[PDB]
Order: C-alpha cells, then sequence, then structure tokens
C-alpha cells in the first residue's frame, strides 16, 4: 500500500514548474546575479547614509 | 535586496531539480505499472478467498 | 571570491542531493528483492531444463 505514485507526481509538478519558471525568468536571473549588491543602496538614501 | 537574494537562493535548487523530470517519468511509469499489478493480485486474491 | 561564490552555489545542490538518501533506500530494498527473484527463476529454470 505504498501509494507513492502521487508523491512522484507532486515531485514532477514541482520539477516541471521549476523548468517552466527557468525558461520564463532565466535571462532576468542571469542578468541580476553579477550586480545584486546595488539593491542595498538607494539614490536618496546614499545622502542620508 | 532580500527578495533578489531569496530568488538567487531558490533558482539554483530549481535548476538542480528540473533535470529530474525524465528520471521521475521513468520512475512513475514503472511504479504505476507495479501498482496495476498490485491491484490485479489483490483482486485475484480476494476473488479466491471465497 | 570566485571559489567562495562557487562553494555557495554548490551548497544548495549538496543539500538537495543529500535529501535523496531515504527515497533511494526503499528503491535499493525493492531492487534487491527483484534480483533475488531473477536469480531464483534462472536457477529453477536451469535445474528443470537439466
Amino acid at each position: 500500500l505504498i501509494d507513492r505514485v502521487e508523491e512522484v507526481r507532486e515531485e514532477m509538478d514541482e520539477a516541471q514548474e521549476a523548468a517552466r519558471f527557468l525558461q520564463q525568468h532565466g535571462s532576468a536571473l542571469t542578468k541580476l546575479e553579477p550586480m545584486v549588491a546595488v539593491l542595498q543602496s538607494d539614490p536618496q538614501q546614499h545622502e542620508q547614509l | 535586496w532580500q527578495s533578489a537574494r531569496e530568488l538567487l537562493r531558490d533558482w539554483p535548487s530549481q535548476r538542480h531539480l528540473a533535470d529530474r523530470v525524465q528520471p521521475l517519468r521513468m520512475r512513475l511509469s514503472e511504479l504505476e505499472q507495479r501498482l496495476n499489478n498490485q491491484q490485479n493480485a489483490e483482486r485475484l486474491l480476494s476473488e479466491f478467498c471465497k
């Protein structure tokens, strides 16, 4: 009474969604990863800093 | 900044598990064929019991 | 810096693949019984055929 076909199907859903999300935002994530640190500094806040 | 960090934390995991769709497809195919055989044996057992 | 970045890129994958242990233990136990039955069937076939 293993009933693991449902668990394997949930793993497929998560993995197919991860693959679909990778196709949807891979270009955005690859362009964001080399300059992520800039997000900690906002133009007006630099004067207050 | 925190959301970008969280995305860059999750994205490597998404890339790592995305390749498993095919291994999961063969795993589920064998497992579902196995469950059909389990159901057949349970039916044939219950049928003979009486 | 590049090695620290590569190491922090490996860490997500290292945890996700380390989590694969328990699912593989059940797979190993099942596959071991399959080999046992394959050898029983091959032996019984060879003895009867002799």
